[PDB]
């Protein structure tokens, strides 16, 4: 025989990795399913090409690098990475991990989550999220399409390719995305000092979503977006506005008409009233005044899940060998070579 | 239920969350198809656009008029007073390579208009083209359907084309969607050929067998029809029907092949066919096989989970 | 203002209650144009609608995206790069019939289309077709700006072709407005063949002087360049610059003229043109008394009605 | 010979020369003339409209009904113009007093004093008292069809679709240049239809004085209808039930509840007394609508309203028979006769 091929696309996994099926795909990597003959289990195999590119060598190193780090139930790990012998044939890596049965955005798609189910998946992904915060991280891309789940009610955050050291006075700009939806106003008004408050508005717009199977702020423009934002929670007040840098948000906010803040049991008149009182506090316009992940596992909403004792934390800040930024794509393939060198056959420590 | 100025008929189609009737414009007495979409189970935003901006194509369905009563969208688009493509052919009296390929070449160039605009069809199964009327003049076809079919954009919602960037995986999936649409359309020149569908035998073949004959890229091109006809047809089909996306053709390259170009020096001799209700079964069968998936699990009590476990104490 | 994903450069452009400016999309690097429309002022609908269905026509400014801020729209186009058309042709060294006739060919193609598709342009000025690029290349034409033009449509708004089925007055406006649009092509081809305005010798021309040459159909045919321009084009000319719009040809009798069909063998003889801004100067003047309506008088007091005297004391 | 109007022929000398263009509808062409025998410029509507029964109605009815009606809020028809054989007759010309502009030109080019729009409003009303008294719906009033002066005279045209009123008892399908005055139950076919649908109109017609803008634009009567409700929210069940059939009746049922939307938030600068008429104008249900008689007598009219002097007509109005089913070829013997004694030589 030769390398299985998925649709169109070689996977050249074998021959530890075989029996390859079609599982997924995003707009960096496709991700099959593949039979383990070493360790006898099914795993998930993302296949990504990003040498040609700056940004998507950024994006494998980021992932690599975090998720080779990070140990926590809530986030996938790395179990195993295929790419070529030598620096000049690798053209594509290969990301082996945990096979989770579907994402939330296929299960938002095949049915509807029961009231508990939605207070156990929202609290899974703050367990999480306080791991990666409390690792000087921001995910910055968190959607359903990234939260992975087990029928067993199991779920892990993946998908850590946008992912950076917290610096608020300092990499979205000009990015594709598949989705924009999840992203925080101060994002989309260019603000430019993101904190980790961007991460808790995604959640917040990820368990609005899950209550009512439908985005809460969708649209095909950032103008669109930021318009549905207002109208529903109304027109910033003076005191929001002017905890903003720049002026030309400002004034382009000023220049709205006004709109009255909509009522959060009026747009989801059947949800828990303590649901309600948590999404408030996640979809706040100003991120200073936006609850904070361990602020948020304490809410009433969590209150049968909520455990400080069992809510785990970094041992220590994340940190890159350098910022990735001004690399040249050439010198992030080598540094890509040298974090996956200890998977090759042969590699002694 | 949308309008007092057409009087609705009978039912002529159904899809996914949608219907489709025949209907009369009263004030002009002209006939057109209305289809009825359900908006809070599917979003027509992405159909409506792809036939507003192409459907001027005169082989593409055209798009005359929207309703919108909030719960439902109704399209108002040109009826289809011909029947399917494969309900034509194999039931006319004439039908040989030379018509067999005038309908390649009116549906190649139509696909080839839409890959070039950055559309891809993706449900391009034979009884989704369609004749206009019963004159069965390859120009009277229209490419129908295009509930699956998907517009290629910047990040910040650009129309994009092909030809003169999007993420790395985006364009391989435009690629492969470009490779299935082909695919169909190799299908449909296989069936026109030899009068049966390459991968299944009829409609009582199990989506298993049919996809293994698919998986293997295996069909037949001996005996029957295939005894007699012309050589570069073969080579056209099995270029279409090519296991592996990489050697399979381009739309532009189907219209290049010298069975298209060279449609003067084909055969003009009859062509056998399995029986017409056989056919439509197998071909059912295979687009059912091909886009069948097993039912995935459902979610198990929270208490399945461990770290759910460990909260109940 | 619209969007932090493009660059916004210079003006390009005024119209009524809108503003163009070059824009460079920032993730692509490639430039656009982007027409920003006061809809206060000016419902773009229309237009909207018809770049949507009619712009992937090649010479017709394709709309590759809209943003709606509530207050203003903004439209996102090909850059036309090359500049208008009267423009690039009187600067450019060399200029002959037969490229004029290629002009017009592509130009009248286009305008075949549109009508075909029951639009009417309504302002097919001379200034309004551009070139995409620095070619000079007749496939590189676009006709643009459809600020004023108009679909036919029937009682219930579905989209209708000319081809009874609407009101008389609107049938006879559709073919008016037809008329129009080949007369002013007829000024274009006038000013291309003779290199100077059919009815305006410059921009100190009046407004009532224009007129009544246009009222009478006058304009020379002899001297200059007319000694040596075809007779053939002669008669074109004459035929779309006719005085009622009755024996005024349609778009498909223009492209079926001895003069355009036979473009391929057209004098390349160098023709000769006045100086560019002394024609675009007599040009905007034709359009101007053309466009222009004496402005109406205001409202009086409401006590200059004679039934509300009798209603005060 | 004939001077030509933006290429249609007007075959109106010697009497009527030097024309000009002044506007058109979706029937009509107008244009300005002179008419060398009284010595005035005045209005001449050209149709050609025998090649179908529903346009020859339009003809016969608008002939008619001017001819007999007297009023000074509506436009009067002087002379009319057509062959002297039927054979030969294709087009005809009407001829009226020339108005210097209408209301819809006039909303496209300025704002209206809050004074104006209140006279504006008083004599559209004081004409349709007329109208109404005369037992007849206009059934096409819009912003195009108010003729004015400058000096604020105001006079109702257009009278191609007007209807003896009968409760008990031609919209289906006939083209018009727009349908956005029209009443909800013409929109939901609820087919009673009384002389409450010029009201409607009217109050269409005020609201888009008070704005500049369309108060229930659409595309389609779908759009229309969720314009409105959107605006005056959803029908009450007392309105709801007093609608005949079901399946009008039921989709309203579908719909999802709307609140009603305060007047003084949709116009915010606008004089209250006009907000007050324009809602008894803009009520759902047609039996609640406010009549012509009762709007004159509202407040918001005070400074105008006066009984005696806003006059009747003395009879109701009848064709000779009814005009529905009657063949094209004979409503064109209608209008030769009506049109009889416009003809030079004529004797009575
Ligand atoms: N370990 C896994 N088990 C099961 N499914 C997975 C797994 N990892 C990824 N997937 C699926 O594959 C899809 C794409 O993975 P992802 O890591 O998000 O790709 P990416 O293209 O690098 N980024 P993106 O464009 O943000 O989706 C996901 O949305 C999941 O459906
Ligand atoms: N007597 C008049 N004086 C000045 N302008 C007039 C006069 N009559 C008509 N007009 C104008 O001409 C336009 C058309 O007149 P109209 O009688 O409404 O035409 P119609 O086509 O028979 N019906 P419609 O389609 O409802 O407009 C009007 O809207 C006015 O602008
Ligand atoms: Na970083
Ligand atoms: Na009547």
């Amino acid at each position: 025989a030769g390398p299985e091929m998925v649709r169109g696309q070689v996977f050249d996994v074998g021959p530890r990795y075989t029996n390859l099926s079609y599982i997924g795909e995003g707009a960096y990597g496709m991700v099959c399913s593949a039979y383990d003959n070493v360790n006898k289990v099914r795993v998930a195999i993302k296949k990504i090409s990003p040498f040609e590119h700056q940004t998507y060598c950024q994006r494998t190193l980021r992932e690599i690098k975090i998720l080779l780090r990070f140990r926590h139930e809530n986030i996938i790990g790395i179990n195993d990475i295929i790419r070529a012998p030598t620096i000049e044939q690798m053209k594509d890596v290969y990301i082996v991990q945990d096979l989770m049965e579907t994402d939330l955005y296929k299960l938002l798609k095949t049915q509807h989550l029961s009231n508990d189910h939605i207070c156990y998946f929202l609290y899974q992904i703050l367990r999480g999220l306080k791991y990666i915060h409390s690792a000087n991280v921001l995910h910055r891309d968190l959607k359903p399409s990234n939260l992975l789940l087990n029928t067993t009610c199991d779920l892990k955050i993946c998908d850590f390719g946008l992912a950076r050291v917290a610096d608020p006075d300092h990499g979205f700009l000009t990015e594709y995305v598949a989705t924009r939806w999840y992203r925080a106003p101060e994002i989309m008004l260019n603000s430019k000092g993101y904190t980790k408050s961007i991460d808790i508005w995604s959640v917040g717009c990820i368990l609005a979503e899950m209550l009512s199977n439908r985005p809460i702020f969708p649209g095909k423009h950032y103008l669109d977006q930021l318009n549905h934002i207002l109208g529903i929670l109304g027109s910033p007040s003076q005191e929001d506005l002017n905890c903003i840098i720049n002026l030309k948000a400002r004034n382009y906010l000023l220049s709205l008409p006004h709109k009255n803040k909509v009522p959060w049991n009026r747009l989801f008149p059947n949800a828990d009233s303590k649901a309600l009182d948590l999404l408030d506090k996640m979809l706040t316009f100003n991120p200073h005044k936006r609850i904070e992940v361990e602020q948020a596992l304490a809410h009433p909403y969590l209150e049968q899940y909520y455990d400080p004792s069992d809510e785990p934390i970094a041992e220590a800040p994340f940190k890159f060998d350098m910022e990735l930024d001004d690399l040249p794509k050439e010198k992030l393939k080598e540094l890509i070579f040298e974090e996956t060198a200890r998977f090759q056959p042969g590699y002694r420590s | 239920v949308f309008s007092d100025g057409y009087v609705v008929k009978e039912t002529i189609g159904v899809g996914s969350y949608s219907e489709c009737k025949r209907c009369v414009h009263k004030a002009t007495n002209m006939e057109y198809a209305v289809k009825v979409i359900d908006k809070s189970k599917r979003d027509p935003s992405e159909e409506i656009e792809i036939l507003l901006r192409y459907g001027q194509h005169p082989n593409i369905i055209t798009l005359k008029d929207v309703y919108d009563d909030g719960k439902h969208v109704y399209l108002v688009t040109e009826l289809m007073r011909g029947g399917e493509l494969l309900d034509k052919i194999l039931r006319q009296k004439f039908f040989s390579e030379r018509e067999a390929s005038f309908v390649l070449h009116t549906i190649g160039k139509t696909v080839e208009y839409l890959h070039s605009q950055g559309v891809v069809h993706r449900d391009l199964k034979p009884s989704n083209i369609l004749y206009v009327d019963e004159s069965g003049n390859p120009e009277c076809l229209r490419i129908c359907d295009f509930g699956f079919a998907k517009q290629l954009r910047a990040e910040n919602g650009l129309l994009m084309t092909p030809c003169y960037f999007v993420a790395p995986e985006v364009l391989k999936r435009q690629g492969y969607d470009e490779g299935c649409d082909i695919w169909s359309l190799g299908i449909l020149l296989y069936t026109m050929l030899a009068g049966y569908t390459p991968f299944a035998n009829g409609p009582s073949d199990t989506p298993e067998e049919i996809l293994t004959r698919i998986g293997s890229g295996k069909f037949t091109l001996s005996g029957g029809n295939w005894n007699t006809v012309s050589e570069t047809a073969k080579d056209l089909v099995s270029k279409m029907l090519h296991v592996d996306p990489h050697q399979r053709l381009t739309a532009k390259q189907v219209l290049q092949h010298p069975w298209v170009t060279q449609k003067d020096k084909l055969p003009q001799s009859q062509l056998s066919h399995q029986d017409l209700q056989l056919v439509k079964g197998a071909m059912a069968a295979t687009y059912s096989a091909l886009n069948s998936s097993k039912p995935t699990p459902q979610l198990k009590p929270i208490e399945s989970s461990i770290l759910a476990q460990r909260r109940v104490r």
